[PDB]
């Protein structure tokens, strides 16, 4: 990986347009060695700058919250909210949520990892002989 | 095997004469000067091999391509014996007349290397050939005037015999394969630095399993283990080489050497099959062809020959 | 030959044990030449 | 591939026609890898150009987006909406939400990659000898 | 019609041996690999030398969906039928065994 | 397929009659692979004007939409409407609905393909040696 | 080329089932009927298909 | 030909007997024992002196 | 040798039966000792 | 001695049939006392 | 002990049938240029009448 893939999902990913501190040092260092030489040259600049705006979007946004802080630990999800009388009902995630496991990483959860997912199934063939 | 052992063994003990006037002695000694044992066995193998070979006779002062007898010179004037295979010969005429002596046999054989042409007559030459064709007009190929291989007849019986026995032995190496199946493994194969970690450390902790090693997993990973199956596959191997040595005609008590996997040779009988071959070549392959000769060389006994004189 | 009224042992339509059975002739000109030559059970 | 299909999905599929940057340089450079010269000469030109649109419609709108700003990164299904009073109720997603897994990529979600998948294994048998 | 019952077994039997245990391996997602040609040699490069070595001295390395059943064939009783097809062959030709196929 | 189904539909299937620029050139052209010459003489044309109106049902109405543009890409069924108070809720469908998988192509969802598919088994029949 | 030195890659649906057929007792049969025709000849098996 | 399929199958069948019955034992979460230098020692230290 | 053009029958990169086959010297100067004071084999 | 170098035949370090084999010494002084007291196979 | 056919008469009546072709065929001609000088080293004669 002769280039780590920075600032530019600020472009190719519309919306994360907050910092620029908890983005490049913060994620981008976090998620490039999952890259290699090994896979094609048309994907190593796709999948990190997919696979980071995975991690920027399980937390808030990017710096773990918009302009409003209301962001909970747990990404809980919300089932039926309503606005005429304040109510709102939530889902339940303890060890695992709804068809996602407790014991490895869900990257089927946002668009962010589902288009990192069909990258590194056909990159990454799972074979060993050893 | 096929080729040498039967054409081998139909000169190992061969033609004790049968007048004595001190006449036995010397007429062995143009036999053991000239090596009419071994260039009779190596003309053979060559005419087992390859569609046909020929030995030519050469008696001193003899011209060309004559009508060829060399029976009629009484002296002591012979001095060549080269053999030659298909090869180096050419049977480049036929002549279909139902009345000459060697009918459809070519009349002619363009044989030399190097400086001259040199027309060969039949009579100067012993005709050996592998398998008498059966329509020797309308054959075809390479050998015209000559017969056809061995490797002809049998080439479907040895390749059958030949890839069994690549292939299981291809099995023992797979005798008994395992898999390890881990939860996610695709994407600990994602990148060159992790996957060296997992192998590496795969390699010292699948090296020494066994009785005094145990293996230690996690609950999720798997470890089957896949057996072959190696029923009935010794029984396959020997009906094998029994339609090769059917095919060759050899029993298998001469060919593959004694096999203890032979189980009638009752001790009186053995093999008289394998000497009934042998006589039939002696007695229909040798002794016609060698008419030229065999009357030449007891003709060489200083001029002199009985008609009482055989072997 | 057999034939039984129930179960139909001889029967030519149902049964094909040898109830449905004939010979045609056979011939053979040119691959005389090569069953010879290239089977070591025919030669 | 020696075409690549760009800017004919606003023809094709007449429900885009926001960007042509966020479209050609952005998805139409990720899509293309899926098809080879080894299918048909009928299929190479809209199979590509229907992916993208799933690529496309898994977000919002073209650049993720149309012109009001209301997209999820998790695109939670919509159960049932009242405008009397409001009140929605949503789905739940967290591994796979109904009939989608959770290793692999579902092309079976939107009409553009169902078109796709009818495409998919007419061309592309599945067997190996190795 | 007794010479080539006993030569169609002998090349049938002897086909079998080629196919003596195939084994099969089940990809998951396995319709969209093989969809182009760079994606599909960067599969099959890597199965060659993974199963290459495979055997007693190496031990494979799969995920936990992938499959690798094995489908071993059987050769129960069949060279008792290649030895009743010479008889009538031999039968055939009147010349008994021990002449025939040589001292068996 | 000597000749091409085209613009027949209009008058064979009579709700269609919206444009012919997004039927002919659109879905004929990627529907009439499916037919050989292999069918029956009096299969070849209604059976390529069934399935490229499921094409078109599947979408919208011809191009897309009809003169109101209502049209989601995910094709949703409707469970219960109520317009005394205005009330809807929907279906479910992530990858795959109801007895509809999410693999294959589902040629039994609307009447246009299920006309299709009873032809499609009389004239096809499934083996091979190979 | 599938067999001993080659391996099928198939998808997760694929079955690829092995149907083996029997072979037992199949050449106890073939030497009895033998047997019926030779007494129906009247000549023993030991002029009868040869020395067998 | 014959003699390297005689000498390879003797050094594979008696490859096998050092393999003759080799066995596993699962624990439940070993993915976090095995995860620094101190505590995998703890854990094989005891499992030498207790499947010696 | 064997070789196959298909299911790769003598190829010394897939097939391993004898095609990948070979022999290095091996030397010995003390463990002659050893195995010969130590072992009924080889004594 | 034979090596592949597929399926690693005579590999020191991942086969163990014979490639990670030696002899190592033995003495004895007092145990030659204990056997041959109390075992009739060294007696 | 796994050989069967050595039936107490004609154990290696073979083997013996190979070397003979081996002393009459390989041995015997290519020493001719010996065993006649050899013969001819008795004191420079040699008989006619003498073999082995």
């Amino acid at each position: 990986n002769p280039i780590p893939a920075a600032s530019d999902l600020k472009t190719r990913y519309p919306e994360f347009t907050g910092v620029s501190d908890a983005v490049v040092n913060a994620i981008i260092a976090e998620v490039n060695g999952m890259v290699d030489d090994g896979w094609e040259v048309s994907d190593q600049k796709p999948a990190v700058l997919a696979l980071a705006a995975h991690m920027l979007s399980r937390e808030g946004y990017p710096g773990r919250a918009t302009n409003p802080n209301s962001f909970d630990p747990t990404n809980r999800p919300i089932l039926s909210r309503k606005v005429g009388d304040v109510s709102t009902t939530f889902g339940r995630t303890d060890g695992g949520a709804a068809e996602g496991g407790a014991n490895s990483y869900n990257y089927s959860s946002t668009v962010y990892g589902q288009t990192f997912l069909r990258l590194l199934r056909l990159n990454a063939p799972a074979v060993g002989l050893v | 095997k096929a080729v040498t052992i039967p054409a081998l063994d139909a000169v190992r003990k061969w033609r004790d004469w049968q007048a004595d006037q001190k006449d036995i002695s010397r007429i062995e000694a143009t036999e053991k000067r000239l090596g009419l044992q071994q260039k009779l066995l190596q003309c053979k193998t060559l005419a087992r091999l390859w569609g046909g070979a020929a030995i030519v006779i050469g008696v001193k002062d003899q011209d060309m391509a004559t009508p060829f007898e060399p029976e009629t010179v009484n002296k002591d004037d012979l001095v060549y014996l080269t053999v030659m295979s298909r090869r180096e010969l050419s049977p480049e005429e036929l002549e279909q007349d139902p009345l000459d002596e060697f009918y459809a046999r070519p009349k002619r054989y363009q044989v030399s290397n190097g400086r001259n042409l040199s027309f060969v007559h039949p009579s100067r030459i012993v005709h050996q050939v592998g398998e008498t064709h059966p329509d020797p007009m309308l054959a075809t190929g390479v050998n015209v005037g000559w017969g056809d291989s061995t490797l002809q007849a049998l080439y479907d019986a040895m390749m059958n015999s030949d890839n069994t026995q690549a292939n299981i032995a291809s099995l023992v190496f797979e005798a008994n394969v395992d898999v390890i199946g881990l939860p996610d493994f695709m994407e600990n194969m994602s990148s060159e630095v992790y996957r060296q970690k997992l192998l590496d450390r795969f390699t010292l902790a699948a090296a020494g399993k066994g009785i005094n090693k145990t293996l230690m997993l996690d609950a999720e990973e798997v470890f089957t283990a896949h057996s072959r199956s190696f029923a009935n596959l010794d029984k396959i191997m020997e009906q094998f080489i029994l339609f090769v040595a059917g095919a060759a005609d050899i029993p298998l008590t001469r060919f593959l050497g004694q096999s203890p996997a032979g189980m009638s040779s009752t001790g009186q009988h053995d093999m008289k099959n394998y000497h009934d071959r042998i006589q039939s070549i002696q007695t229909l392959d040798l002794q016609p062809s060698m008419y030229r000769l065999d009357e030449a060389i007891i003709r060489s006994s200083l001029g002199a020959r009985p008609e009482e004189l055989f072997y | 030959s057999l034939r039984s009224m129930i179960s139909g042992l001889g029967d030519p339509l149902r049964d094909k044990n040898a109830s449905t059975f004939h010979w045609d002739r056979q011939l053979d000109d040119r691959q005389l030449l090569y069953a010879y030559r290239n089977s070591w059970v025919a030669r």
